[PDB]
């Protein structure tokens, strides 16, 4: 960790600092999203109905 | 030549297996009130479910916490499934869990507050592999699916408040069949449930629910 430039890199000549930002979002199947099968039958989600 | 039905809580059975049914029928409305019921109860029903959960030490749910199998995001999987039974007048209350088991814990770990009630004793809310003291606070109120597409995100005041949803609906599955007896018709309804609601009185508010509806049709007017 200190057997770094100091930077934790070369940096670039001429790169005063960098930053590295992670965001990690959830997503649910929603229409127009792609189903595909094993067998190769593929079909993309029209419409969401109600359990009744 | 006049037929009014009756409810009777007759052949329970299973964990929680219902079949209320009506003796009498108009010899031939008996599907439609069938049909109606299925269709109510499913959509209509609303249930108290957890919405937020905050643990004591975590800044996001893709967290680990130190000694513990299950993920944050576990964590927040298994609360989901838990089922609370609440009071009619308490629309919304707050529960706190603190536990300094090295066991496993569990959903009966909740403190017994008045008014909350949980069926889940059984569902266990996270393994602890050493000991360690572990405490977070669930908020609990009243609510019903109205679909995916038309759900408030819900506000979030504390840094370490996580947003959770919650299946309101407690009937699982709904089943209706229909018997002549002559000149007459007896209908035989089966009901699942997680347990929080009795069957015969979810039946009764089914049936209120859908003669509000028909209730603006013999008016013909718009109030």
């Amino acid at each position: 960790k200190k057997k770094s430039i100091t930077q934790s890199n070369e940096l670039s000549p001429g790169v005063l600092k960098t930053v590295k930002v992670f965001v990690a979002i959830k997503k649910r199947i929603q229409p127009g999203d792609k189903m595909a099968g094993r067998h190769g039958n593929k079909g993309v989600v029209s419409r969401v109905l109600p359990v009744e | 030549l006049e037929f009014v039905p009756n409810i009777q809580l007759k052949e329970d059975l299973g964990a929680f297996s219902y079949k209320v049914q009506l003796s009498p029928v108009e010899k031939g409305m008996a599907h439609i009130l069938g049909n109606s019921i299925r269709r109510v109860l499913l959509s209509s029903l609303s249930g108290a479910s957890i919405i937020k959960v905050n643990i004591a030490n975590v800044l996001h749910e893709y967290s680990t916490l130190e000694d513990v199998k299950e993920d944050v995001v576990e964590i927040v999987s298994n609360l989901k499934k838990v089922a609370i039974k609440l009071d009619t007048g308490i629309d919304r209350l707050d529960l706190e869990l603190s536990v300094n088991k090295s066991g496993v814990v569990s959903a009966g770990d909740f403190k017994t507050t008045q008014g909350v009630e949980i069926i889940n004793k059984d569902q266990p809310i996270a393994t602890l592999t050493n000991q360690r003291a572990f405490s977070l606070t669930a908020t609990v109120s009243v609510g019903r699916n109205v679909g995916i597409l038309s759900a408030i995100p819900t506000e979030l005041e504390r840094v370490g408040d996580i947003a959770v949803d919650a299946d309101f609906n407690p009937i699982k599955r709904v089943a209706f069949e229909v018997f002549d007896n002559g000149d007459s018709e007896t209908l035989e309804v089966f009901v699942k449930t997680n347990g929080t609601i009795e069957p015969l009185a979810a039946v009764t508010k089914a049936l209120e629910y859908f003669c509000e509806q028909i209730s603006v049709f013999v008016s013909l007017r718009v109030p």
